[PDB]
RNA sequence: CUCGAUGUUGGAUCAGGACAUCCCGAUGGUGCAGCCGCUAUUAAAGGUUCGUUUGUUCAACGAUUAAAGUCCUACGUGAUCUGAGUUCAGACCGGAGUAAUCCAGGUCGGUUUCUAUCUACUUUCAAAUUCCUCCCUGUACGAAAGGACAAGAGAAAUAAGGCCUACUUCACAAAGCGCCUUCCCCCGUAAAUGAUAUCAUCUCAACUUAGUAUUAUACCCACACCCACCCAAGAACAGGGUUUGU
RNA sequence: CUCUUACUUUUAACCAGUGAAAUUGACCUGCCCGUGAAGAGGCGGGCAUAACACAGCAAGACGAGAAGACCCUAUGGAGCUUU
RNA sequence: CUGAACUCCUCACACCCAAUUGGACCAAUCUAUCACCCUAUAGAAGAACUAAUGUUAGUAUAAGUAACAUGAAAACAUUCUC
RNA sequence: GUAAAUUUAACUGUUAGUCCAAAGAGGAACAGCUCUUUGGACACUAGGAAAAAACCUUGUAGAGAGAGUAAAAAAUUUAACA
């Protein structure tokens, strides 16, 4: 039991992808460089 | 299953299987020692027995004579069997016949058997004989025997 | 591939270098031809290499054997008697100097798979681990759940 | 290195003589236990509740009818008890089960064709070698001391008890008489196909279900035959009737027990504990022991009056 | 003392253990409960054997292991032991098991009404 | 139904070698003390029964050849009897069967 | 995905599984008096018929049954079978076409191979379900008509496992049409005591009963006589007996 | 047929002699669920697991056999009919 | 903290895309001239095979499997059974 | 900020396409469906998402028994009432 139809991450039914803690540190890790970026880029 | 089943398929059906058994018998009638497959001598056996019965009840008995005729193929031997047989039987109540495992057939490694009936004029088969009574194991025993017999009478 | 051929741990001849360093080249036997275009690299070799090489190498005996050879070839014999064979057919005299430093060079084991780069017969100054090592010991060195004086 | 067997070496005179001399140790030793009471026996407590005895080991001696005063015709079949002895006594913690155990082993056989184990065993038990040998759980009030001869009248008409056999066998067979199947029609166009199995399995499983019934050996193990009435007892020929048939064949040894079924439970309140001794006994018991709605061979034809 | 070992939450009502005879209808599904009373070293069996590397050397593994249900340990198995290992689960003191002493230093929070029923 | 796959050697060699297959020692074999060739201890010796059957054999063909013919078995009991020797008094009345030979050792004259 | 082939309906055979339950069990509600019903919760151990026409699955009809459940499994299953249907080559009828020939049409006929290499499997050793009869009783219930439940007893059928005393097919024996044995449990709810919330409240409150089995016990359990012989044991092997080896 | 049973012969099985065929990428050739060119002995997660014959069975190896005969395609054929 | 063939570190560096395309080498054979225990520089060409239900030959697998054969006794004369 | 571009000369192969994000069309705001458009990935390597062409990280090639990293693990539990 538990099958996903057909491939499990593409079309309409999907596998549920769940976001993690550490993805969620990942992605604020690069949004604090890039906020950087933007304030050495203006002067 | 073939629980108490005590005859052989042989042949190629039950009244074959019969005239096999006959053409056996009226060999050792006529020759007194046969060879042939140990199964169908060993069928054979019992019939070369009951035969000697019906030889002793008397060639005026009609119906051992019909017996005689049927399983008698050549009728030379029917006389045989009433006048030389069934005599030479007539102290004893069976045992008329020995069967004994020979090597085994050349051709299809059959295994054999000879057949004779008792007292015939022929050479003696080498029989098997049980070791002598003076052997080392023999002795033991016997000092055994008069040991015990000699306490039973006292 | 490493299952498919022999190995050996990483070991000296004499425990080399310990006392003194023996240069463990012993011989060194060349074949070369007076004719033959794959001898050429190997006659220029003789002529000014060679005498310059020996000087160097004084305890290395070359013997130089002119004679008729379609491959000529150098034979390079060590104190631990090993026996190696290189052609040197149609070889530079540049790459034939360099093949023949290569075995003064080298020891003489066999060139198979090494399986430790590094080799020592004193692993351990302080003591090698055992189970006990890091244990403390108890009054009477009793055992857990054991009756004492009973 | 060559086998060896029993007489192979004896001479023709020696041969009887062998013959004889064990036969008359195998009788003498039988005689010797006739009397357990007189021999240091254990213990003899009462019955309690809750406690189970030894049973015993029979021979199917055949099959008889029997009519009952009503009129009801009852097959039973006769059971004989030849040369049954209790052979071990295994405690309760040394058993590793739940209880005690006491082997029991019946029927006399030839010590010629026994282990040297086996015949050991029975040279300090002083007792001739068994054919069969059944472990039987008891409560440790019921223990008997090995050596102890069992006879018919340990059970008393009017029980219930467990017989247990190895059934005929067959052999290999197929589906049809092994199993019961249906098979094929025998005409109506069936190619070579009127007692083969059919489909064994479905196809989406791409394999065959552990215990799917196939043909293969049938009979020879062991059955039990449950909650069957004990009509009548043979004292002088120790043979218990018992209602209904059997497993195996006739002349086979049967393991006889009291009954497991839940209905029969405590009914060994009057039934002999831990066992009948005939030596004890004060007032031999009747040839023949009858329950009470048997027609015994002698009385009176039945009237419906 | 594998007989008295305590799952938190309510792993003893929930928690299933599921086995398959390979007959039609064999599968079996226990509770951890279910499982306990019926065998008192099976759970802190199959939990190891899980936790073991699923390879060869597993069963070796397992023969090392020593399940006992109760204090009583063979006299055999007692005079090998060399170390015990310091229990993972702190266990809670009962309220019947804390001394005078400090059941007096916790203060008393709150005061209840003198004419309270309680 | 045919193969899926080539059996490979190894496959092979244990199902050949298997102790199954393999020829089993005979441990019931002893010398004939007659005569010192090898027999089974169930089987009559090859080597004495051979003999006897060809001593068999000579005096069948003498019987015939005092037969002469086909359906002419005696009335009366047959008696062996070998250069040398004469009728004993338990031999009268019986058909004499005479052998160009020395009666056999093992041919006990009863 | 497969056309250097994954054989196409229905049936026979043997069935595995799901529960959205047709019957049997346990329950709540009722426009539930009773007997019958309707509806929902729980339950998949066990069971779920034979016939006439039709190739049919279905459908209709006859007679039953406690009930004749719904589905999945390559619309389970043709290296197990069947070939009436569909769907080749022959032919007829109606119709279309100048004809050849053709149409979801009807109709008669029409070759179903395989010696098993591999996987899997070949005695789940053994607790049983249901109807009917008598009795309770013409009692409870009810204006009457009608008419139970529980316990108690008996007798059957089916299933599983055995057996040959008789009968029957038969005859040193195997068989059924004959006879013998067959034992636990089901969790939906219904009730006390009693807090959060000083009443009350069957409680994902602590708790108490209906209310539960370590499912029980049962079966099995020794082993270098073993060349050979016999056997109710058996394909071979193995097994039992030989104190029945002229 | 309800509903099968017994016996004989053949085959069968064992011994002896003689001795094929289709088939075969390699194989050290388990089960469940999941996954995947969408139906797994070989992948992931679990479970199982000393080795080796003989006799049966036909669920699977999308089993063997015949470069599908159905269907479509090819500016590939042929038979027959004709305004 | 763990965690790539990403990046750094010691040394080295042409050395991880189907169709197609460019380039550097080269086995053996023959010929010219060399060489003379198997080579060199060139000129040539029937110049390289893990696969075409390829062709031929050998030997495996299935497999010691399927299958096949001789009526009986005897003195080998003969007789008997069918 | 970068190092390519055009032209000249000579040619071959590719012209039966898949999923993902986005803007739309058709279908049923079904399809692992069909049709265009912008971009990406795949048809080439490695790590991750359980196994995994199409999602994420990451590319330039060797040796090493060094080191720092990238992406990278799923959270949640509920109805009293005057
Ligand atoms: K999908
Ligand atoms: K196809
Ligand atoms: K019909
Ligand atoms: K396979
Ligand atoms: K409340
Ligand atoms: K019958
Ligand atoms: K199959
Ligand atoms: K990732
Ligand atoms: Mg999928
Ligand atoms: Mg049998
Ligand atoms: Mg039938
Ligand atoms: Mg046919
Ligand atoms: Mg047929
Ligand atoms: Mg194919
Ligand atoms: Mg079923
Ligand atoms: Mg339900
Ligand atoms: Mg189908
Ligand atoms: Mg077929
Ligand atoms: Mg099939
Ligand atoms: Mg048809
Ligand atoms: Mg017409
Ligand atoms: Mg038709
Ligand atoms: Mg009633
Ligand atoms: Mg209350
Ligand atoms: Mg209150
Ligand atoms: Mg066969
Ligand atoms: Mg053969
Ligand atoms: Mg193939
Ligand atoms: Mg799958
Ligand atoms: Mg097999
Ligand atoms: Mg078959
Ligand atoms: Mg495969
Ligand atoms: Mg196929
Ligand atoms: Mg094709
Ligand atoms: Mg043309
Ligand atoms: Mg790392
Ligand atoms: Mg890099
Ligand atoms: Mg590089
Ligand atoms: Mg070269
Ligand atoms: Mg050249
Ligand atoms: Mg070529
Ligand atoms: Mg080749
Ligand atoms: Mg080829
Ligand atoms: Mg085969
Ligand atoms: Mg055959
Ligand atoms: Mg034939
Ligand atoms: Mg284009
Ligand atoms: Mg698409
Ligand atoms: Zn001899």
């Amino acid at each position: 039991r538990g099958r996903i139809p057909g491939r499990q991450w593409i079309g309409k039914h999907r596998r549920p992808r769940f976001v993690s803690l550490r993805a969620k540190q990942n992605m604020i890790r690069r949004l604090e460089i890039e906020a950087e970026n933007h304030y050495w880029l203006s002067m | 299953i073939s629980h108490g089943r005590v005859f052989r398929r042989m042949g190629l059906g039950p009244e074959s299987r019969i005239h096999l058994l006959r053409n056996l018998l009226t060999g050792l009638v006529r020759h007194e020692r046969i060879e042939a497959p140990w199964a169908r001598v060993d069928e054979m056996r019992g019939y070369a027995e009951k035969l000697i019965d019906y030889g002793k009840l008397g060639d005026t008995n009609e119906r051992a004579m019909r017996m005689a005729d049927f399983w008698l193929t050549e009728k030379d031997l029917i006389p045989k069997l009433f006048q030389v047989l069934a005599p030479r039987y007539k102290d004893q109540t069976g045992g008329y016949t020995r069967m004994l495992q020979i090597p085994n057939r050349s051709l299809d490694r059959a295994k054999m058997a000879v057949i004779e009936y008792k007292g015939n004029c022929l050479p003696p088969l080498p029989l098997p004989r049980r070791d002598s009574h003076l052997t080392l194991l023999n002795q033991l025993l016997q000092g055994l025997r008069q040991d015990l017999r000699q306490s039973q009478e006292a | 591939t490493a299952r498919g051929t022999p190995s050996r741990f990483l070991a000296s001849v004499l425990h080399n270098g310990l006392g003194r360093y023996v240069q463990q080249l012993q011989r060194l036997s060349f074949s070369v031809s007076r004719d033959g275009a794959s001898s050429r690299g190997a006659r220029e070799f003789v002529e000014r290499e060679v005498i310059d090489f020996a000087r160097r190498n004084p305890g290395v005996v070359i013997y130089v054997n002119s004679r008729p050879c379609c491959v000529p070839r150098v034979v390079a014999e060590y104190l631990n008697g090993a026996v190696r064979e290189e052609s040197i057919h149609c070889k530079s005299v540049e790459e034939i100097s360099t093949l023949v430093q290569k075995l003064a060079d080298q020891s003489g084991l066999d060139v198979i798979r090494i399986r430790k780069p590094f080799h020592t017969d004193n692993p351990s100054i302080q003591g090698q681990w055992h189970p006990f090592t890091n244990k403390p010991t108890t009054f009477r060195g009793l055992r857990p759940r054991e009756v004492q004086d009973p | 290195k060559s086998g060896t067997w029993w007489d192979e070496h004896l001479s023709e005179e020696n041969v009887p003589f062998i013959k004889q001399l064990v036969s008359d140790e195998d009788k003498a030793q039988l005689a010797s236990k006739l009397c357990p009471l007189k021999d240091e026996p254990w213990p003899i407590h009462p019955w309690e509740p809750g406690s189970f005895r030894v049973g015993l080991i029979a021979l199917k001696l055949g099959m008889m009818p029997l009519w009952t005063k009503d009129g009801q015709k009852h097959v039973v079949t006769l059971l004989q008890v030849q040369d049954c002895h209790v052979l071990k006594y295994t405690s309760k913690e040394n058993c590793n089960g739940k209880m005690a155990t006491l082997s029991v082993g019946g029927k006399t056989v030839s010590r010629f064709r026994k282990a040297t184990s086996i015949l050991e065993f029975y040279r300090e038990l002083g007792l001739p070698p068994k054919q069969t040998v059944k472990i039987f759980n008891i409560t440790d009030n019921a223990a008997i001391k090995p050596g102890t001869p069992l006879y018919a009248a340990h059970f008393r008409p009017g029980q219930y008890v467990d017989v247990t056999a190895k059934t005929i066998g067959k052999g290999f067979q197929g589906v049809m008489k092994r199993w019961g199947f249906k098979g094929q029609p025998a005409t109506h166009g069936q190619t070579k196909t009127h007692r083969r199995p059919g489909a064994v399995a479905t196809g989406d499983i791409g394999r065959v279900w552990p215990g799917t019934k196939m043909p293969g050996k049938m009979g020879n193990i062991y059955r039990t035959e449950y909650g069957l009435k004990v009509w009548r007892i043979n004292t002088k020929h120790n043979i218990i009737y018992v209602n209904g048939s059997v497993p195996g064949h006739k002349n086979c040894l049967v393991k006889v027990k009291d009954s497991k079924l839940p209905a029969y439970k405590d009914l060994g309140k009057n039934l002999p504990f831990p066992t009948y001794f005939p030596d004890g006994d004060e007032e031999e018991l009747p040839e023949d022991l009858y329950d009470e709605n048997v027609c015994q061979p002698g009385a009176p034809s039945i009237t419906f009056a | 003392n594998t007989r008295h070992i305590a799952f938190s939450g309510n792993k003893w009502e929930q928690k299933v253990y599921s086995s398959h005879t390979g007959y039609p209808g064999g599968f079996r599904q226990v509770t951890a409960a279910q499982l306990h009373l019926r065998d008192p070293v099976a759970i802190v069996k199959l939990a190891i054997y899980g936790m073991l590397p699923k390879n060869l050397h597993r069963r070796t593994m397992m023969e090392r292991l020593h399940l006992f249900p109760d204090e009583y340990i063979p006299e055999d198995i007692l005079k090998n032991l060399v170390e015990e290992l310091p229990q993972p689960r702190k266990i809670p003191k009962r309220l019947d098991e804390y001394t005078q002493e400090e059941i007096d230093a916790f203060p008393r929070l709150w005061t209840p009404p003198e004419d309270y029923r309680l | 139904a045919a193969p899926k796959n080539r059996r490979t050697i190894e496959v092979n060699r244990c199902r050949r070698r298997n102790p199954q297959k393999l020829i089993k020692v005979k441990n019931n074999i002893d010398v004939c003390p007659e005569c010192g060739h090898l027999k089974q201890k169930h089987v009559l010796c090859a080597y004495c029964y051979e003999k006897v059957c060809k001593e068999t054999a000579e005096i069948r063909r003498q019987i015939g050849k005092q037969e002469g013919g086909p359906f002419k078995a005696p009335t009366i009991e047959t008696v062996v009897l070998y250069t040398g020797e004469t009728p004993s008094e338990q031999d009268q009345g019986k058909r004499i069967i005479e052998r160009d030979r020395k009666r056999p050792s093992w041919f006990t004259q009863n």
